[PDB]
RNA sequence: CCGGCGCGCG
């Protein structure tokens, strides 16, 4: 995967920036698994 | 082939592959918490009278260093009978190198045919020894003591003339090709009296051990000391744990010995050398099992933990703080196989029946209709008065 | 037991395509005096419809 | 059933006469297989209700008599033939009990 | 619901405030056993029905 | 839970698969005939969980909240059964419902026929119901809890006058794995500044910005100093070595999603 | 002596049910004091056992929920009561116990008739008090558990009341040691020294199961005896044994080859006939010499 | 199964349509053997499958898989 | 009985083993406590063998480049803290390097002391292509994951690269049961097997001492 | 197994 590295935050706007990205390069499977993966370390930090 | 040799060096562990056979075993003090014994005394199992065996035999050392993750290899020999096939079979899942083990056809396992005379007092008089007596100068395993880097035996093996003849070639040989001996004592039990040929057996072996390790009990008989001590009281005094200066181990030193470790089970462990002597102290208080009594597996332990430590860095064998942390490894080592044993065999209640721990410490409901704890009939109630 | 019992193609030919997304499923490619050719690696065997091959 | 006989009651023993096969148990109280090898000749005693006799032997009370029959460590069980032309059978270790039937039907 | 002639509605009952891996999501509180087995939270309901006293039916 | 499935009550499941169990117990020859496998539902007998268990699996549910304001207020899920009494729901699908945890309540329906059945699976599941039919924003988006975790990961090092007390007049590792074990064996924090090699193409989100400061030796290599990374080149050879300025925060998100995306790739 | 110490630095006994500990342990090396600290409480909270009465039977109750003439509490309040009494006992299983006395007069936690295994710790403690001589029989159970659960009583079994713990820097960053405190409050039926040795030894049992053999590893007390007997069994009707009981130890190999062998995880028959000639070839110092010469000391097998 | 049923559809040109094929489908296997289905292996499930198999791509029938480390008959795995 | 065994085992290149573990039958709330105990031991109490130190002979100037090495002495620190070590050895030793010329040197092309072992030979550390002796004496120490003009290497002491457990339930109404599962991840300087058996002893070694008496 | 009235929850 060429995921961009991402250095300076991941705000409410670039979540959701970034989730539509996703879909549209690798579809809806492959996103509902990253936002499973993300709920969880999003989770696992609060 | 020294470039297929890989580490941890190899260990070769020559004597008698026996199942659960104790050489001896004396009255030991250990060390214990008596506020809790008093107090758990419905629940923990202790001996009457505190006796510890010095280990067992030396299938049994190179069974507990290959759970260590060391490298042992058995010498000796087994027939081709069932038992000796299940002993050689249970060495080779322990991960024990038995390809120096010989397996002779015309042998019994652990068996041997004894001549008794019935015009005095019976002697038995040996005719025809085991299997695992009979392992003959040619059928040494000399690849493996040029592969292995430490020689271990045990004085059960000099109890036959033909087997002492063949452990005196093995010790030479591995001398030979610049191996270190290591000598467990683990005094026999006919050799408990008359010390003088114990002295006479052992003396030639004992000169060309390089690390010697013996009980307290072991070394008080060769160095010709009465217990002073007393044995089976509720305290801890330092009296029944001295740590006898190197005078004392005096008479017994050579010119070759490089360490003498004297074992008093898990409690303590004194090492002396010709710079450094001291003592670490250790742990006693392990599940003990009527199965398990003996205490041997400590001794196992201990073993296989100083052998480990003495292969793994052979060029620290002087240095003290590595001295206290080989013995500290030993300790650490005969607990946790005393505490494994004592669960493997249970309490008792082939046939051989045992009980958990959890059974043994389970108590009868007391639910006796005679019994002072039931709601007996109206008629006979017997109420008490506030 | 085990132990008593044309020419392939440049590797790097097939991974420029596969590092960006072309993917071949059953089938290996060879060289020859002739030229280049899709020969099956392995045994494909016949499904109910049309078995995907290259994308 | 197994009894707990001194060094003199065996000398008589086997300076007598029997008919069956004679097992001697030499044992400790100390010992955890000696346990074991008490469970398993009280099993084979039940096998062998009046065919066999097993007998006990404390070492440590007849540590003199033990040494004079070559018992090396514990457990040590001693198979006296009745024909005094055959040889006894020295066991060291806690043997299973088939080996103790082999021996009893082969060379007792 | 009445202690010493005070209304006495609830308990006074140790409580942090952070979030624990979303399990208090939105609204969601995340209790401890404590309150269960020491019957801090426990009451008692009684219907009405229009069969043997003390007895348990089912 | 994932995505698709979601906890029902045991008592909800066994109403509504109550044919299936039937059909479940008589199959198996544990049921004489429907009363006698009627009587064993009622009785609660341990073996109908097991059968209940069997045929909910594979067998998709609705569930729905009240004020069914688009279609996103009723989606299908995968049932599994869950202790208790209550009905577990996936966090990421409440802003769909517009569900909260403080009261609300959902209705299940279970579909009965196969081409409802194929209907709920391939139609309604949450997994490809991500965009919203309003304007085609994603409606699974991180909401609180998570958007403040995430936040809270990928904000960086403090810098300038917050970081030193004094006017200046960190450690480098080999790999991400190497910082994330430094980083559990509490030897760095989450926001300390680290150096990590990169074995990778430039794709680090930074400003255009041309270099702070070059140092060019007389042997050739010249080292350039960015805000964000340190990249080492040389006019002998071509070799070219960079070096990212980061936190642990950012490592951990960027290898959350690749392994995310990595191990969905292996597992088909 | 040692040269790491344990030592009680504080013992204090509040009440008959409230006792308290603070214990020392120092010098330890930097993390080893969290591993101790987080292993300790999570044992002394969840893993220690205590006894409690579980189920008291009466004789004349309608339902939990009634009076009795001459008592002044409840049934209810006298089941709560029944539940708050602390008692000790090392073994496991459902002893009972009676309470049988005629009033007036106070029914404190010593009028209990208790089996020999079990004791009170509080004998104080109070049941019920008795206005009137009427007759009072109660039937009690007794039952060693952990965790927390004729009518029934849920009884709590945990007897530690708190713990807790501190870690501090021992000084100079020589090996950077630490300094590790552990608090401990019980109810009486066992001493906070008591139980730090239960948790420690808790901890160990749980910790010891890793140290035993692995799962299927050998034939299924003494592990020896099953596989003698399939022997014996396997000499009548000979069918030899099997090459997963075989090890490549029992065969005349060159040193060189079996310590080859041996490094590379090959240590039975059937591993050895179900390796393929490639893979021997790949692993270093075996040539196809020793491939030839290997197959011919397998084929004189 | 996630993957598979949107890699099935990226060669649909309805989406009703395909729902409906896999529907017919299932009824015929249902109709044809109706014994097998309805426990751990569904009609549906294994339309799928056999369509993602078709392509040449190995997967499990029907998706069918169970629990290796269940401690004997009676234990019901809790969530 | 309370019994262990390994149900996944794998070996993807010489530093990556991976290992799966079970340990079942367990009561209630035991699988949580014994899976954070040995994951702590796993990733801090088990010791490591890394190069610590490294001093540069034969007069580099102390400068970032040697003449005809391709590889920055930065770059070779980088590479030498990414060799796997294993051992048995008590203290601090020494190793060193002494390539002649021109070729790659790896990891084999280090003098070891007597128990220091190494994991993958093909490690690459620099590449000489002008003939000049290279000379580097490394300092090799083995310590836990917790704990002159010569430059230090910040070495991380984790042989096990990860560690994880999870905890499976089952029960048939009012007697329960659960499952532990541990997943351990190592370097190839120690097989998962061995890393649990060590995390077990470590643990085991660390609450022995509250057991201790003294001698009256 | 039918409707009105009142009180609530999301
Ligand atoms: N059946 C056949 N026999 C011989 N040549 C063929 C052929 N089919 C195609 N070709 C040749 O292959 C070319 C098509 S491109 C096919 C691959 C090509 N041979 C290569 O190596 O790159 C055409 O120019 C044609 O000349
Ligand atoms: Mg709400």
């Amino acid at each position: 995967a060429n995921l961009v590295f991402h250095n300076k935050v991941i705000d409410g706007t670039a979540i959701k920036r970034l989730i539509s990205r996703l879909i549209d390069h690798f579809g809806m499977a492959y996103t509902s698994h990253i936002l499973d993966q993300v709920k969880t370390l999003g989770f696992q930090q609060a | 082939i020294s470039h297929t040799y890989g580490w941890p060096p190899l260990v070769c562990c020559f004597g008698s592959a026996q199942h659960a056979f104790v050489p001896s075993g004396r009255p030991a003090n250990r060390l214990l918490d008596y506020e809790r014994q008093e107090r758990m005394k419905d629940a923990v199992w202790a001996p009457e009278k505190y006796i510890r065996a010095p280990g067992g035999c030396a299938g049994g050392v190179a069974i507990a260093l290959a759970s260590l993750g060391g490298k042992a290899a058995f010498m000796g020999k087994l027939g081709d009978d069932d038992f000796g096939q299940a002993m050689l079979y249970y060495l080779n899942v322990c991960q024990v190198q038995t390809r120096s083990v010989k397996i002779d056809s015309k042998r019994v396992t652990a068996c041997s045919t004894m001549k008794i005379s019935k015009r005095g007092r019976l002697k038995s008089t040996c005719v025809k020894p085991c299997a695992e007596d009979s392992l003959s100068k040619s059928e040494i395993n000399v690849d493996v003591l040029k592969e292995a880097k430490m020689f271990y035996f045990t004085t059960h093996s000099l109890l036959d003339k033909k087997m002492m003849s063949t452990t005196l070639q093995a010790i030479k040989i591995s001398k030979q090709l610049g191996n270190v001996i290591f000598y467990d004592l683990n005094l026999p039990l006919p050799l408990w009296q008359s010390l003088e040929e114990t002295k006479s057996l052992i003396q030639e072996v004992w000169d060309l051990a390089d690390v010697i390790e013996v009980t307290k009990q072991e070394l008080e008989f060769l160095c010709g000391i009465e217990p002073t001590e007393e044995f089976d009281t509720k305290n801890n005094d330092s009296s029944k744990f001295v740590h006898y200066e190197p005078e004392t181990v005096e008479p017994l030193w050579h010119e070759n010995l490089k360490i003498l470790f004297v074992t008093n089970g898990t409690s303590k462990i004194h090492y002396y050398t010709k710079e450094h002597n001291g003592a670490v102290l250790g742990m006693e208080d392990v599940p003990i099992t009527p199965f398990t009594r003996d205490m041997s597996a400590s001794g196992d332990g201990i073993v296989a933990g100083l052998i480990r430590m003495l292969t793994v860095q052979p060029d620290l064998m002087n240095d003290k703080g590595y001295l206290e942390r080989t013995a500290r490894y030993a300790i650490e080592c005969g607990v946790v196989d005393q505490w494994l044993l004592a669960q493997t065999r249970g309490y008792p209640p082939n046939g051989i029946r045992s009980i958990t721990e959890r059974e043994y410490r389970t108590s009868k409901p007391y639910d006796e209709p005679d019994g002072p704890y039931v709601m007996k009939p109206v008629e006979e109630r017997e109420y008490r008065k506030l | 037991f085990p132990l008593f019992q044309l020419e392939s193609a440049d590797p790097d030919f097939y991974k420029i395509g596969y590092v960006r997304r072309v993917r071949a499923y059953g089938v290996e490619f060879k060289e020859g005096p002739d030229g280049f050719g899709i020969y099956a690696s392995k045994d494909i065997e016949p499904r109910r419809r049309a078995r995907v091959i290259m994308e | 059933l197994v009894r707990k006989l001194s060094a003199q009651e065996l000398q008589d023993l086997v300076k007598g006469e029997r008919k069956v096969p004679l097992i001697v148990d030499f044992y400790a109280t100390w010992c955890g297989p000696c346990i074991l090898m008490a469970q398993e000749l009280e099993m084979l005693a039940v096998e062998y209700e009046s065919n066999a006799m097993i007998v006990k032997v404390d070492t440590d009370d007849e540590y003199e008599f033990a040494r004079d029959m070559q018992v090396r460590g514990l457990p040590t069980l001693f198979f006296i033939s009745p024909d005094p032309s055959k040889d006894a059978i020295r066991t060291e270790g806690l043997i299973p009990l088939q080996m103790m039937r082999d021996i009893i039907d082969n060379d007792m | 619901a009445t202690v010493g002639g005070e209304l006495a509605l609830g308990k006074n009952v140790l409580v942090a405030y952070m979030p624990w891996e979303g399990y208090n999501f939105e609204d969601a509180v995340l209790i401890s056993e404590c309150l269960v087995y020491g019957d801090i939270y426990t009451s008692f309901h009684i219907r009405k029905y229009e069969v043997m006293l003390g007895s348990w039916v089912e | 839970l994932s995505l698709h499935r979601c906890g029902l009550p045991r008592e909800i499941a066994i109403e509504l698969f109550q044919t299936f169990v039937i059909r479940g117990l008589i199959r198996q020859h544990l049921a004489s005939n429907i009363g006698v496998a009627k009587s064993q539902i009622r009785e609660k007998k341990p073996i109908v969980w097991e059968i209940l268990q069997e045929v909910m699996q594979g067998h998709p549910v609705l569930l729905n909240r009240a004020p069914t304001l688009h279609r996103l207020g009723i989606q299908s899920f995968q049932p599994i059964l869950v202790e208790g009494r209550t009905i577990c729901l996936h966090p990421l699908v409440c802003k769909g419902f517009n569900a909260d945890f403080d009261g609300d309540q959902m209705a299940v329906h279970v579909p009965l026929s196969l081409e409802a059945q194929a209907e709920a699976r391939l139609l309604m599941f949450s997994h490809m119901n991500l965009l919203s039919p309003a304007i085609g924003d994603p409606i699974s988006v991180p909401t609180q809890d998570m958007l403040i975790g995430l936040y809270v990961l990928t904000s960086g090092t403090r810098r300038g006058i917050c970081a030193n007390r004094y006017n200046p007049c960190e450690p480098f590792f080999c790999n991400s794995y190497d910082a994330i074990g430094a980083y559990r064996q509490k030897r760095i924090n989450l926001d300390s500044p680290l150096w990590l090699r990169w074995q990778l193409d430039q794709r680090v989100i930074a400003s255009k910005e041309v270099p702070i400061e070059v140092h060019y030796e007389s042997f050739g290599n010249y080292h350039e100093i960015y805000a964000h990374y340190l990249i080492v080149r040389s006019v002998k050879k071509e070799t070219l070595y960079i070096y990212i300025r980061t936190t642990v925060g950012h490592i951990s998100f960027y290898r959350e999603i690749e392994e995310a995306i990595q191990g969905f790739s292996q597992a088909c | 002596t040692r040269t790491l110490q344990w030592k009680c630095v504080e013992s204090r006994r509040d009440s008959k049910r409230l006792y308290y500990g603070r214990f020392i342990l120092s010098p330890l090396m930097k993390g080893q004091a969290d591993t101790i600290g987080i292993a300790m409480r999570r044992a002394l909270l969840g893993e220690i056992e205590g006894t409690c009465i579980t189920r008291a039977k009466f004789e004349n109750i309608p339902h939990d929920y009634s009076n009795i003439v001459g008592i002044q509490e409840s049934v209810h309040e006298i089941l709560m009561n029944l539940n708050e009494i602390v008692l000790k006992s090392n073994l496991y299983g459902t002893r009972n116990a009676l309470i049988c006395v005629q009033g007036p007069g106070y029914i404190t936690a010593r009028d209990i008739i208790l089996p020999p295994s079990v004791e009170i710790v509080d004998n104080t403690q109070h049941i019920a008090t008795l206005t009137e001589p009427i007759n009072l029989c109660i039937g009690l159970k007794i039952e060693r558990n952990r965790g927390y659960s004729s009518y029934p009583i849920d009884a709590v079994f945990m007897p530690v009341q708190n713990a807790n713990h501190s870690i501090h820097s021992y000084g100079n960053g020589n090996e950077k040691q630490e300094i590790l405190f552990i608090e401990i409050w019980t109810n009486g039926s066992l001493t906070p020294k008591e139980a730090l040795h239960e948790a420690s030894r808790n901890l160990i049992n749980l910790f010891i199961p890793f140290l035993h053999v692995e799962e299927e590893t050998f034939y299924l007390t003494l592990p020896l005896f099953p596989f003698h007997n399939k022997l014996v069994n396997l000499r009548q009707k000979k069918k030899e044994l099997a090459f997963q009981y075989i090890f490549i130890d029992q065969l005349e190999l060159p040193p060189r080859i079996y310590n080859c062998l041996k490094k590379s995880n090959i240590h039975t028959l059937l591993d050895l006939l179900n390796n393929s000639q490639e893979d021997l070839i790949k692993m270093e110092h075996f040539h196809i010499e020793d491939v030839k010469k290997l197959l011919d000391i397998l084929e004189k097998k | 199964m996630t993957m598979d049923i949107e890699r099935l559809l990226l060669s649909e040109d309805n989406r009703f349509e395909f729902v409906n094929s896999v529907a017919a489908e299932a009824t015929e296997y249902v109709e044809k053997n109706r014994d097998e289905y309805g426990g751990t292996k569904k009609a549906i499930f294994h339309v799928l499958s056999n369509r993602v198999n078709d392509l040449g791509f190995d997967r499990p029938e029907a998706y069918a898989e169970s629990d290796p480390y269940k401690p004997g008959p009676g234990y019901l795995k809790e969530y």
